[PDB]
């Protein structure tokens, strides 16, 4: 797997640090996970600060956390979660699965054209049919995650990537129908991960 | 040879667009068809538009419409995902093409200095949103999008994808 350098290229120096900003009415559990997941593998340096826009954050969002990576959460009221960069000729990044793409991409590990594609198709999947979704279409979801799960142990393969962090995550935060069996040990193979089940009861 | 299947009563333009971008790049056959399908491989397909852009532009390496880097192609992930979210909706238009507007204010192409996956999302998900046909009608469409949108709508390649699936 490739260093971080390298991944970054020109200016790892100005992505190391990074700054996300949440709704504390809608905390982004999937960047949570990932955040941890980052701190097991790089020294991290993290800082949660509060924006003038909110009152009265709970404490557990409010204390939810030489370096390689600056890693600042900033409570705010804003209607999509979003990533800035110090390099402001960009855009800044809204949308958690967008932001998790980013910041899976960190460890560096290499995809052929279908496999990255996957990953991102079930990442779309989470974000675009889960999480605002109908009833009918989360039992679609779950077939069809039921049937990618009776194939290997994860959603893309024989290793975890950010589909399962993405998709395990907005499955928490939605709360109903029948969980099928693949899933279902998916499920507690996901939450017997430290990351997972950490950032989980963080949000309790 | 890669084939994509679309739906005919209702092309796909972005994916037609990046094929047209990448069709010298990689073979690529296109059938008439009811519903969207890349064929890559014998269990591979690909379903939903936006994976299929994104398989497209990690297969044709040389036209470079995934960005150069990790932060374009961060940018374009933010792209794709407003197209398919924001601007396929029509509640709360107003914000979203504003906000369109200010990211275009200094940009000549969504992400980098070339076209991407960005434009040919964005442009495709604009062209069939009738508010934004609604505020070209009315003389109101913000000017970094108007001018963003008619360079584009002037290349060769969205003038053929035009000709050959615009009814």
């Amino acid at each position: 797997a490739l260093d971080l350098n390298s991944v970054l290229g020109k200016d790892y120096g100005a992505l190391k640090d990074i700054v996300i900003n949440a709704n504390p009415a809608s905390p982004p559990l999937s960047l949570l996970v990932l955040h941890r997941l980052l701190c097991e593998h790089f020294r991290v340096l993290s800082t949660v600060h509060t924006h003038d826009s909110v009152k009265s954050v709970p404490e557990n969002l409010l204390k939810c956390f030489d370096y390689q990576l600056g890693f600042t959460l900033i409570w705010k009221n804003v209607p999509k979660t979003q990533m800035k960069f110090s390099i402001q000729t960009m855009c800044p990044i809204e949308g958690e699965g967008n932001i998790a793409r980013f910041l899976f991409s960190l460890f560096g590990q290499k995809h052929n054209a279908v496999n990255a594609t996957l990953i991102d198709s079930w990442v779309d999947i989470a974000i675009f049919q889960l999480k605002e979704g109908s009833s009918k279409e989360k039992a679609a979801v779950f077939r069809s995650m039921n049937s990618a799960l009776g194939k290997s142990p994860w959603l893309a393969g024989n290793e975890l990537t950010v589909a399962d962090v993405v998709l395990w995550s907005v499955l928490q935060q939605i709360g109903s129908v029948t969980v099928p069996a693949n899933v279902q040990r998916w499920m507690r193979s996901c939450e017997n991960l430290a990351p997972f089940n950490t950032a989980l009861k963080l949000l309790k | 040879t890669l084939s994509l299947t679309v739906n005919s009563g209702d092309p796909p333009l972005g994916a037609l667009l990046a094929v047209e971008h990448v069709k010298d790049d990689v073979s690529i056959s296109v059938e008439e068809g009811k519903e969207n399908i890349l064929h890559v491989s014998e269990n591979v397909i690909f379903t939903d538009v936006n994976s299929i852009l994104r398989y497209l532009a990690r297969v044709a390496t040389t036209a470079g419409l995934y960005g150069s880097n990790l932060m374009e192609h961060t940018e374009i992930d933010h792209w794709l995902e407003f197209s398919a979210t924001k601007l396929s909706s029509s509640d709360s238009f107003t914000s979203t093409i504003n906000e369109l507007n200010h990211s275009l204010s200094l940009r000549t192409y969504l992400v980098g200095n070339s076209l991407s996956l960005a434009d040919l999302s964005v442009w495709a998900t604009l062209k069939g949103n009738a508010a934004w046909q609604e505020q070209l009608k009315q003389k109101k469409a913000p000017v970094h999008v108007k001018r963003w949108f008619g360079f584009l709508e002037a290349q060769q390649a969205f003038q053929s994808v035009g000709t050959k699936w615009d009814v």
